[PDB]
Formats: C-alpha cells, structure tokens, sequence
C-alpha cells in the first residue's frame, strides 16, 4: 500500500525517497538515472522502488 | 498346442482362463506368476 | 453505545430497545466507536 | 517338551513381554531385576527381558488349536 | 546339486535371493582374522567338508525327524545348501578365500546366525504384507505387437476376465521350422 | 498490463539465492531471511467476518444481543464473555483469542440459553470493524470483521511464479544468511534440487533478467514468444552492470565469513505468499467432543475434531502385527463403549 | 599468549558509510566483527506503540510496524540508556526509553503527509535521523493518527529495526589466490574494486600456504549511529560478550574444584 | 435408509468401524530438519 | 488446592507430551508399512 | 523388495558426491568442525 | 502460535547457566564447553583462536540445533595443557586482540577526520 520504511534486503531506509523519486521521474528522469539520483545503488534498494505501487493513493479516494 | 511343428512344451497364452481350462490349476498358477511379474518387472521394479 | 453512520460519519447513542439508524439522515449501516481500552502494539 | 514351534522370541512376542511387563511394573509389581537409577516402566522391562527374568509364559496357540507354553527365559531373545 | 540347479533355472541365471550373503560373510571373515592370501592356509579341507556338514543339519526350517519332515526341510533348503556348498567347498577355501581354522570356525557360527534370524516370525501377517509390497508399485505403473501393461493389465490378472483386453499366443516352433524362418 | 496486475499486485520481488545453504531448503523447502521478514517482507493481514442475526419467531421465543450472565442464561461454555459491551456485541479495537466470545447472543428458553458466537480457537486478532445494520429480512444484523497481523512462520507457502511452491524451512537473521561482497543476503534461498527434474527454466531466466531489471531500473519484458528477448542478450546485458553474466555471484558463509567454493545463482524473482499459512492448518486433539449418532470424534479442525484413522491406516498397522496399538486406535481412541 | 596484532586502515569515512582494511586476523574475527555490525550493535528504537486514534486507511499495527522501522539518534545516548528489562523502574521510565509522541489531524483538501518530522520526542538527544522525511502514512481530509510511542535499546539479533546498518560489505582475497571460491571459467568473473591484478589475468596463482589475511569493509549506516560509532560499538560490544564469558568461565571452573 | 447407512466408504461398517476418527492426534504442516534423527520428529508446543 | 494434587501410587498423571515421547506419524494415502512409522518426539519452537 | 526404504536425499547426496572426490582436501580447521557433527566419533583425529 | 519470543535467543532464563564444563571421557584432556544463548559469533572466534593455540591438539565448536540457542565447543589439549586452561588463553588473546583493535580504529578515525 505505501512505500516500506527500510529495504528488506540489507535495512536501508527508502520511506523517505518515494516522494522524491517520483519528483525525478517528473523531471524526465529515467527510471535507472533516478535510482541513481537517490543513491540506490544495491539492486535489492532499487528493487523497493522500481517495484513498488503506491496503491494509499487510491485508498485516501474512499471517504473515511 | 496340437498343431505340427509347434512346441507343446513351452507355447503359452498370456490369458489366464485359457491355461486353466487346457492345463489345470497349477498350471494357472505358475501362469499367474509368470503374467504378475511380467507387469510388475516391465519398468524394472523389483518386488520378492 | 456510540455509533457512527456509515455514510454521514455521525455518531449517535442507541440503547438495546430503540431502531439501529441514523438520527440525521436515517442511514441503516452502523459502526461502533473505537474502544476507550488502549492497546498496545509492539512495533516489531 | 514335545515342542514344535521355534525356540526364538517372535518379535511380536518381544513387544507384547516387554510391553505387558511394563505396565505390570508400572502397577508397582515387584522389577525381577537390580536396576540402578531406572524409573521408567519400559526401561526396566527390557533390562529384566535381557536378564531373562520376566515372570512371563507365552502360551503360543497352534492351528491345530492345541497350545505350547514357553517361559521367556526359555525363549531366544533376538538380542 | 550342479543339475538339480539347471532345472530350477533353465535360463541359467544365476541370480538368486537367499538369506546369508556368504561372499560378504568371507570378505568379514578375511578382515576380522587378517587372512593373508599369499600365505599357505592351516585350514585342513576335511574341516570345510564336516564344518559345512554339521551347519546344513543346523539349518532348519521343516524341524522333524519322520521322512515327510526331512523331505520338505530338504526341499525348504536345497537352494541354499546348494549354494553353501559351492561357495564352502574345500577347493575354494584353499584356493582363493584361504581362511583359516579359526576364521572358518566364525564362519560356520555366522552363518547360522543369520539364517536363523531370516525365518519368518509367527503371526507375520504376510498377506497384508503382500497386498502392500504389490500394491506400492502399482501407484508407479502407467496406463496404456502391442500388450496391455502397468495397471490395466495388473486389473485383467486380479479381476480374472473371461475375454482379456489383447489376448495373445506365444507360440514356440518346435522342429526344423524355429530355425528355418521360410519354414517357420 | 490488461490484467491489471500492477494494480492489485500479488506478490513481492525477492532476492533470491538457488544454494544448498543448510539443508532447511531441500524437498521444496525455503530459507527465509529472518531480518527481510522483521522489516514487513511478506507480512499480510488476515480478516475474517463474524456475521450474527438476532432472529424473533415463535409464540413466544426471541434471540436479542446481550450479555449472558452465567446464571440468567442456561447455555454457557468455558469462554470469557468478559469483552462482550452491555449490547452484547464486542468493541473494535479489543484484542481477542481463542475461546473468546465476540458476540453476546440469548434465546429466549421456552430461562434463555446460549447461542453466543466463540472466536475460532486458532485466530488471535483484533476487533476492526463492528457493523450493525438490518439484514434482508429486517432483523437487526451485526457483522464482526477481526484483524490479525501474519508474519511469515516456518510453514507457511511460497511460490515463484513457474509452479516452484515451498513452505518455509526455517528463518536465519541476516548476519546467519550467506551475503555477496555487497553485503547482499538473500531474502529466500531455494534448493537447486527443485530446479532439473521440474525443468522450471523460466525460473532461472526471470531472476537473471530481474537482477537487469533491478540494476538498469527497467521493468523487463517476459512476454513468452518474443525472439527480441534472449538468454545470451540478457546476460550481456548483465555484464554491463558489473556482475557475471550467468547471474552467479561469490557468496559468504553468513556462520563463518568463508566464501562458499561454488558460485551461487541470486537474484531478484518475484514470489508470492500463499493462502495456506501452517498456523490455519496445526490441529491438535486430545478426548475432544463426539458426534451424537457414532460417538466418535468429530469432524474438522474447526470442531476440534479427530483425525481419521482409515482403512489404509487399518490395514498399515495389520502389516506391522501391531494389534494393542490397531486396537488403540480403532477401539479405546475412538468410542469406547459397553454393553 | 598467541593474541592477533590487527591493523586498521580507514579507506573512507563519510555521514553515512565507512570504509576500512583489517589486516592481521583471522577469518573468524573478521567474520565475527560484521556480524555484530549487523546483530549486537544497540541503537534505540520504538518497540512500545499505544494508538489513540487511527482513521487513517492503514490498520494500528501496520502504522506500529513502520513507527519500530524509523530510525533514532542514539549515537551517545544509547550507552547511557539501560535495557528496560534490565532497568529497576515500572514498565517505562527516562532512564531505558525515550517517550514519543504523534498527533496529526488532515482537515485541508490536500493529502496530508504523516512523516518522521511528526514524532515528537521527550529528549532531544534521540529523534528521527530525518530530522526528505520518512512516510509513516498519508492521511485524507478528516483522518487522524494520534498515537504515543517509546523507544526502547535494543540489537538486531532481537529485531531487524535494531540493526544499524545498511548493508555490511565483507570482502578478503580479492584475486582469489587462496581458491576459497573456484570459478569454473575465471575469465568470465568482474575484478573486484580491490583486485590488484592487471586486466590480462583473472585470477591471483594459486598460494598453497595463503590464509585470509587483509579484510575489506564497508558499513553503512541507517542513520541511528555514525559508520565510525558503529564499529567502535561493536568491538567493544563483542570485547563485553566475551569479557562476561569468561566471567561465567571463571565461576564454571572455581565451582568445578 | 439403513441400507445406505451401512454401505459405501463412508458407510457405518468401511467409515466407522473399518476406519474412524481417533483421540490423542494431530496434524500440521511437515518442514525439514536436517538435525533431527530419522528416528525423531519435531513437534510444536501447542501439540505437545 | 494442593490436597487434591497430592499424588498416591495408583493415581495416574495425564502429563504433557514430552522429549522422547513415541509417536506414530502418518502419511496418507498410507500405502506400505513404510507409510506409519515410530518416532520419538522432539520439541521445537514453531508450528509444524 | 530386500531393501532399504531410504537413503541418502538431494543435498546430502549431490554433496557427498562432491565430498566423496578424489580431489577433495580438508585442512586441519575444516577437519575438526565435521567431526563435532560426528556422534559416533571415537575422538581420535585420524592421521591426515 | 508457537513463536518463540525474539529475546530468547540470548537472554538466559532463570536458572540457566551461561557455561557449563563437561569432562570428554572418549579421549584424555578433552572437555566439552556448552554455552547458553550463544551462537556462531562466539563459537567461531573461540574456535579460531584455539586452533592458534599449539598445545590445543582438536577445536571445533558447533550449534546443534539452529532453533536452538546453545554452542558445544569441544576441546583437547595436550597432557600438560588444560582444556579450561586453554579455554581461558583463548578468550584473552581475543580480547586483547578486540582492545588493541579498538585502539588502532580510534586512531585511525582521528587521523582520516584531521586531514
Ligand atoms: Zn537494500
Ligand atoms: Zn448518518
Ligand atoms: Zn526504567
């Protein structure tokens, strides 16, 4: 549902880079490139991000 | 079996009603024996 | 005995004898109020 | 005497003595052997199987329906 | 004992199923008393020839003084008599296993021993027994000159059927005509 | 893409490692990474719905939602009703186990017996949501939805995508699992035993292309019949980014810090958890309740049933000559009786 | 006394990784020593979530498990804090936990971030490493989380969000001149970034009277520690365990005679 | 009927007295356990 | 009360299942001998 | 089948092929690990 | 259901001893050190640094069973070494190892930070 605090493979925090990896692909990033930006340089790191799906999104449309 | 030029010892029939009703009971019996281990060695299995 | 409507979120007393439904607009699904027991949850 | 059946104990035989021994001992009867810091049942029925010391007779049935007596220490242990 | 096994095994195989492994019981005699089989053997070929006497009598599964008993414990025994002989034969002993009289004198014990301890016990449900040990492979059989096998035909010999799936007729020629395929 | 499987995904990329680590993955056993699994790796929500209906018919006969004090009511079972709120029904946020009931349900006696709803013994959850409506047939109706929280056990499921299924053998913490130069450790470690004879071979293609896909940070194509996707095209692309073209990688001995003599193949592939969880399943009894026409014990984990001894078992232990224990199992286990 | 005389070399050293060569262990020390990076290192962490309201779309305990993962300061603090199970007090007190607090409220049409620059701490010295920051959960207009935490001491060897590091780089032999990994076709296999061969060859020969010898590190921090204090702290760490061993030891044998 | 009570595999004579369902046993998953004797199984708490 | 859990010669204590326990463990479908076999219980610390 | 039932499984196996190998050569360390996995050991290091 | 409490694997519960000296009866000066709530981390480095030891003739320690928290290390020594002796040798050599590890980390911080 949302971005897990800590990569499951090695504990490195990725909470904090969902928003700020979106912004990179906003700004034309590649995908790859954006990883790069963020400092995910183990694949297991970008494995979280390039993989996740963000799907709180659609549960904040549902009214509480 | 009683055909010329064919070997009455050793002309068999894979059917056990066959051999019961031309050689007997024990003849069956070995018959039996003989078709059972043929399925159960046809892959190669070993059973005592 | 707090309940929430299940559409207008709003939360009304209903004792054991009276209808289940809301006060205001007369939703029939109801929810109960989270408990005032605190629980607590290891982070683990 | 005048036996027919094997002198060796059946390993049917061996589970039954043992295990019939073992609830007789457990029932506080008293252990035919010295044991030394023993407390369960089925220990000391196969220390007293193994002394030949189990007041035991199997009574072996034939199909002939006639029966041999034989007493544990009689029989061959397979140990 | 060399033409009585000829008739139980046409064939000529050789491999059969027996109670003792005496070859293995040898190679643990050789090992346990450190025969040398360069060395000359202080077993005399009398003691093989009575040792193996006096252990046949000692093996027994049809107990029984009366001509009827002595019959069939010759009968239950005669496949493994006939091979305890030729492989204890006093020209072997001397010849290639070289044992000597005190690992002989194991042996003969060993043997006895094992063989005792393969009689079947009283009260062994061998039935159940075999309706499991031919039962087990059937769940390994497939399903279907062709000859029906595996569990189809596994069914036809327990489910005796008056007309089989493929009844069939082995036919073995008998004079000239098995060697002559224009006779034949 | 048209599944909408990116959507609603069902499953997690998991590095994985094909080794022979300890002999806890072997017949389609898994290791899992203990540490991965403390940080939410495959930990899943289980909720399950009580629904209960307080249904008036008869002359005089009435079920209602309450509180059933022990001596008012005739029914009563070991359970705490202690959670139950003075309208008989539990609040959410309340945690509750097994033997707990959750719903304070009467029947008026023709003075009122029991009819309450017990939580199933096994769950052990939280109250999340209590629903209070009127059903179909105008009755007041009460749905209890429990919340439990399901960390990956020894014994639970996984799956790869290829048919590779696997319980969970055992779970090592990330110092005790083998780790690349990178420090790298696998989340799960899968025997390579399981890989000839199922001839899983897209397996071993989707970790090498998902160790590309994770490096070059594209999502790799696995579309079957698609001649632009090769294995030798994947592993060049592999070699770009540092790493063996074959997907192998030197690992350490987690125990010892020794590198393993063999290569192992790791890499990211996606697994997922499986329905079937070991604690849904683990049945235990021991002189439960008995059916009313047999007297023997009932049917189901979820009766505190027995397991049935048929007649395979019955003819096994004939083979084995075992008649006290076949006279256990069939006689005093079952329905001991006298006449 | 056939004690090892190590040597260390400090390659990088940065806020978030630290790089370091030990020269002259054994395999086993080596090995021992990363794996109380990861395992035996105390950091403080929330381990204790009491929730008071949660109308957010994810469950009280899913937000409890992300709460645990957060990383604290405890780069000084941890040594002074006690293990609460240790300490003398009630189930919580200023000595063993930090107390921590999150009351967010979303009441504007824009989605509202709850991140780690939410928790509120009752000591300064351990707060959220962040304080981008990291998510906790996003709240709709007219959802809240109140909640009220306390972080405890604790070492990865119990749960994860104990450990201070992330990701531990091991490496000895490089060229492979002990064989302790055999490749099949060398050629095929990348240098190592501390190989010192030259491009032509793959491997190192072959040194039949080799032992690893020089180990290469690289541990990284989530933040709780410094690279630096992580290090330190697990070589005094594995110093006590085996200090307290053989305190145990002594008694043993004492008993014994 | 009675007829069909007493027939069939889970009849009264194969599905309750042939086989029936028994105390004192359980069930659950099998994992590996390379430390264990051939001879030994591991058994949760609960069971035990 | 402990009056009542004083124990006499005769009594019987239905204790826990315990290290060393004999148990038999099945496997279905139960095919051969082989498919119910004795083992001692060990206990560990998780549900299968 | 005269036979054992069970043997030796996947990984024991394929590795006590390896182990098994002309080539393969422990060192003094390697040596004395295996043998604490070794209940029938005698404790006598053999002569290497 | 049956999980085991987290800290259990190295807390030691009442009534538990951390060490526990067996006498090895198979062979002379041999002792068997069995250690409560320890795992690999120990049981290596103890292990490795016996073998450096001359007069420690067999070291191997084990966990026998991983949901197990204990180690068995097995140590022999010559007839004029003890096995406890050398137990004891062994973990101060790694601790003056650790210590004067410490030392030179430290300096070697100091250093990389000044320039
Ligand atoms: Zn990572
Ligand atoms: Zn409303
Ligand atoms: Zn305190």
């Amino acid at each position: 549902m949302i971005i897990p605090v800590r990569c499951f493979t090695c504990g490195k925090i990725v909470g904090n880079k969902w928003e700020a990896y979106l912004g990179l692909l906003q700004a034309e990033y590649t995908e790859g490139d954006a990883l790069d930006a963020l400092g995910l340089k183990r694949y297991c790191c970008r494995r979280m991000l390039l993989a996740h799906v963000d799907l709180i999104e659609k549960l904040l449309n549902y009214a509480p | 079996l009683s055909e010329k030029d064919v070997d009455p010892v050793r002309t068999t029939s894979n059917d056990i009603v066959e051999i019961f009703t031309v050689l007997g009971i024990e003849a069956v019996r070995k018959a039996l024996e003989r078709e059972l281990y043929h399925v159960i060695s046809f892959d190669g299995s070993y059973v005592n | 005995m707090i309940y929430i409507c299940g559409e207008c979120h709003t939360e009304n007393e209903i004792k054991s004898r009276d209808p289940i439904r809301c006060r205001e607009c007369g939703y029939r699904i109801m929810y109960k109020k989270r408990t005032k027991r605190l629980v607590v949850f290891d982070a683990r | 005497q005048k036996r027919i059946t094997t002198p060796y104990m059946t390993k049917y035989e061996r589970a039954r003595v043992l295990g019939t021994r073992a609830l007789q001992i457990a029932m506080c009867a008293p252990v035919m052997v010295e044991l030394e810091g023993e407390t369960d049942p089925l220990l000391i029925a196969m220390k007293e199987l193994k002394a030949r010391k189990i007041p035991i007779i199997i009574r072996r049935y034939l199909p002939d329906g006639s029966y041999e007596d034989w007493g544990v220490d009689e029989l061959i242990i397979s140990d | 004992d060399r033409e009585v096994l000829r008739v139980i095994f046409p064939t000529g195989d050789s491999k059969v199923v027996l109670p003792c492994n005496l070859l293995r019981m040898i190679w643990n005699a050789q090992k346990i008393f450190h025969i040398n089989p360069r060395l000359p053997s202080d077993l005399h070929p009398i003691k093989v020839v009575e040792g193996v006497k006096e252990l046949s009598k000692k093996l027994v599964i049809v107990n029984g003084d009366d001509p009827l008993s002595r019959q069939a414990q010759e009968n239950a025994t005669l496949l493994f008599n006939i091979h305890l002989r030729s492989t204890l034969c006093s020209r072997r002993m001397a010849e290639e296993f070289r044992l000597s009289g005190e690992a002989f004198d194991w042996l003969l014990g060993e043997i006895e021993s094992k063989f005792n301890q393969a009689i079947a016990h009283p009260g062994e449900m061998v039935g159940a027994l075999a309706a499991q040990s031919l039962g087990e492979p059937a769940t390994q059989m497939t399903l279907n000159k062709n000859v029906t096998l595996g569990v189809p035909r596994l069914k036809e010999l327990i489910n005796i059927s008056k007309k089989p799936k493929t009844p069939s007729l082995t036919v073995f020629l008998l004079g000239q005509s098995a060697r002559d395929a224009e006779r034949a | 893409e048209y599944l909408r499987f990116r959507e609603l995904p069902a499953g997690i990329n998991s590095i994985v490692a094909i080794a022979s680590y300890t002999g806890y993955n072997q017949e389609d056993s898994v290791i899992m990474n203990r540490s991965a699994v403390d940080r939410g790796f495959f930990r899943s929500v289980f909720y399950r719905s009580y629904k209960e209906q307080e249904s008036k018919k008869g002359f005089d006969q009435e079920e209602v939602f309450e509180k059933p004090t022990r001596e008012t009511c005739q029914g009563m079972r070991h359970a705490i009703y202690d959670k139950l709120d003075d309208d008989g029904l539990i609040a959410p946020g309340v945690r509750v186990s097994g033997d707990d009931v959750i719903i304070g349900k009467t029947v008026t006696l023709p003075t009122k017996r029991d009819c309450s709803t017990f939580l199933r013994t096994s769950e052990t959850g939280i109250v999340d949501q209590v629903m209070v409506t009127l059903n179909q047939e105008g009755y007041k109706f009460c749905k209890i939805r429990v919340r439990s929280v399901r960390i990956p056990q020894i014994g639970d499921k996984f799956a790869s995508r290829h048919g590779q299924k696997g319980t969970c053998g055992i779970q090592y913490r990330q110092e005790d699992m083998p780790f690349t130069c990178e420090g790298i450790t696998p989340d799960i470690i899968i025997n390579p035993h399981a890989i000839p004879s199922r001839m899983t071979i897209g397996h071993l293609i989707e970790c090498l292309q998902g160790k590309v896909s994770a490096n070059k940070g594209e999502i790799g194509d696995a579309t079957p019949f698609n001649d632009a996707v090769n294995v030798q095209k994947i592993s060049n692309l592999l070699s770009d980014y540092g790493y063996h073209l074959r997907g192998n990688e030197v690992l350490y001995n987690g125990f010892t810090g020794r590198k393993i003599t063999s290569q192992i193949f790791i890499g990211p592939t996606y697994y997922q958890r499986l329905k079937h969880m070991v604690d849904d399943k683990i049945h235990s009894r021991a002189r439960g309740p008995i059916q009313i026409l047999n007297r023997q014990p009932m049917e189901g984990r979820s009766r505190d049933g027995g397991l049935r001894f048929g007649e395979m078992e019955r003819d096994c232990q004939i083979a084995h000559g075992a008649a006290q224990f076949l006279r256990e199992r069939l006689f005093e286990a079952s329905d001991p009786y006298q006449v | 006394p056939y004690a090892n005389q190590p040597t260390v070399r400090i390659t990088e050293l940065t806020d978030e990784n630290v790089k370091f060569i030990i020269e002259n262990t054994d395999l086993a020390v080596a090995n021992s020593i990363r794996r109380v990076f990861i395992a035996e290192v105390p950091i403080i962490a929330i381990d204790w979530v009491q929730i008071d309201a949660n109308s957010s779309v994810l469950h009280d305990e899913f937000i409890a498990h992300r709460l645990g993962l957060i990383p604290l300061t405890s780069d000084d603090i941890v040594d002074k804090l006690q293990y609460s199970r240790d300490c003398t007090c009630e189930e919580f007190c200023p000595e063993c936990s930090v107390e921590f607090t999150l009351d967010v409220r979303c009441n504007e049409d824009q989605t509202r971030h709850v991140t780690s620059r939410d928790l509120i701490s009752n000591s300064p010295r351990v707060i959220p490493v962040t304080s981008d920051d990291i998510l906790i959960v996003k709240l709709r207009k007219g959802q809240e989380l109140r909640l009220r935490a306390y972080a405890k001491k604790g070492f990865g060897k119990e749960h994860a969000k104990w450990n201070p590091t992330a990701g531990v780089a091991f490496e000895y032999d490089p060229d492979n001149a002990l064989r302790h990994t055999v490749y099949p076709k060398p050629e095929e296999w990348p240098k190592s970034e501390y190989s010192e061969l030259d491009e032509d060859e793959s491997q190192a020969p072959y040194d039949p009277n080799g032992k690893p010898e020089r180990f290469y590190y690289n541990v990284e921090s989530c933040g709780s520690l410094r690279p630096e204090t992580i290090v330190l702290s697990a070589l005094s760490g594995l110093k006590k365990k085996l200090s307290d061993l053989q305190t145990q030891l002594s008694h043993e044998i004492q008993s014994d005679v | 009927s009675l007829k069909q009570r007493l027939k069939g595999k889970e009849g009264r004579v194969r599905g309750n007295l042939m086989g029936k369902r028994v105390d004192f046993s359980a069930r659950t998953v099998i994992t590996p356990d390379p430390n264990l004797s051939i001879d030994q199984v591991g058994v949760p708490r609960s069971i035990a | 009360k402990p009056s009542d859990l004083h124990l006499q010669t005769g009594y019987k204590v239905e204790r826990h299942m315990c290290d060393g326990d004999i148990v038999i463990f099945n496997r279905q479908p139960t095919l051969h001998k082989m498919s119910m076999m004795g083992h001692r219980v060990r206990i560990l610390p998780w549900s299968t | 089948s005269n036979r054992p039932v069970m043997g030796i499984v996947q990984d024991t196996l394929t590795a006590v092929r390896k182990f098994t190998k002309r080539d393969v050569f422990l060192e003094r360390g390697e040596v004395m690990n295996l043998l604490m996995f070794l209940s029938t050991w005698d404790g006598k290091v053999p002569q290497p | 259901m049956n999980a085991p409490p987290a800290f259990e694997s190295f807390l030691l519960f009442e009534g538990e001893k951390k060490i526990t000296i067996n006498k090895d009866t198979k062979v002379p000066n041999a002792c068997l050190f069995t250690i409560n709530k320890e795992d690999h981390t120990l049981g290596n480095i103890i292990k490795s640094q016996l073998l450096k030891d001359p007069q420690v003739l067999f070291a191997g320690y084990k966990v026998p069973h991983p949901l197990e928290h204990k180690i068995i290390i097995r140590v022999q020594t010559t007839p004029d070494y003890s096995p406890q002796e050398a137990f004891t040798n062994a973990i101060t050599d790694l601790i003056s190892e650790l210590s004067l590890l410490e030392e030179r980390f430290r300096v070697a911080i100091k250093d990389k930070q000044e320039g």
